[PDB]
């Protein structure tokens, strides 16, 4: 019998309710996607291994 | 008739009329070219057709590379001549092979002087066989057999 205050701190959050703020405006969008943080990798191998 | 393929071959060496049957495994062999040098002589009022005069024949240079293996009588020959000990000649017999491992044609390369010897480079970043690009200059070539 979990309460509604344990759900708000343990249970994960769903995607279907979000607000977007473009600059100083609030525009209601339908689907925002494609934001990420990517890096490339540098390898260096030498001789003895 | 029908042509032949170029991935069956063996090359055996003759060190002072003593054959060398340990060293027949090679990656590639350069293919044997010879060329008749030609001096063009243009003359007189004949300015509508050329006139070519023959000269001496210029034989090619035989390169052949192999993976680096255990030391052999081939390798002791190149190391002896390229360390300044002894300038010696070695005869090379390069032959094509059939399906039944019979020779089609063979090229005998008399008095071939070992000129240069070059290994591939080490590199940690790529996976490949160390090869021995070793190149030797012959002074005559006598083709022998069928299917040249």
């Amino acid at each position: 019998s979990t309460s509604t205050s344990q759900i708000a701190v343990e249970y994960p959050i769903p995607v279907y309710r979000f607000i977007v703020s473009v600059g100083d405006e609030k525009i209601p969008f339908n689907s925002v996607s494609g934001l990420d943080i990517s890096y490339d990798t540098i390898e260096y191998r030498d001789g003895v291994g | 008739y029908t042509p032949v393929v170029s991935h069956r071959f063996m090359a055996s060496f003759i060190f002072n009329r003593i054959p060398d049957p340990l060293d027949i495994r090679f990656q590639r062999i350069s293919g044997l070219s010879r060329e008749l040098q030609v001096t063009q002589y243009s003359e007189g009022g004949e300015n509508a057709r050329n006139n070519y005069l023959a000269e001496k024949i210029q034989h090619g240079t035989l390169t052949l590379e192999r993976g680096v293996m255990t030391v052999s009588p081939l390798t002791w020959m190149f190391d002896r001549v390229l360390s300044g000990e002894k300038i010696a000649y070695a005869d090379v017999v390069v032959m094509l092979l059939n399906e039944n491992s019979l020779p089609l044609s063979s090229w005998t390369l008399s008095n071939a002087l070992p000129v240069r010897w070059q290994t591939s480079d080490f590199d940690a970043n790529s996976n490949a066989i160390l090869v021995n690009t070793l190149e030797l200059r012959y002074q005559d070539m006598r083709w022998l057999g069928v299917k040249i």
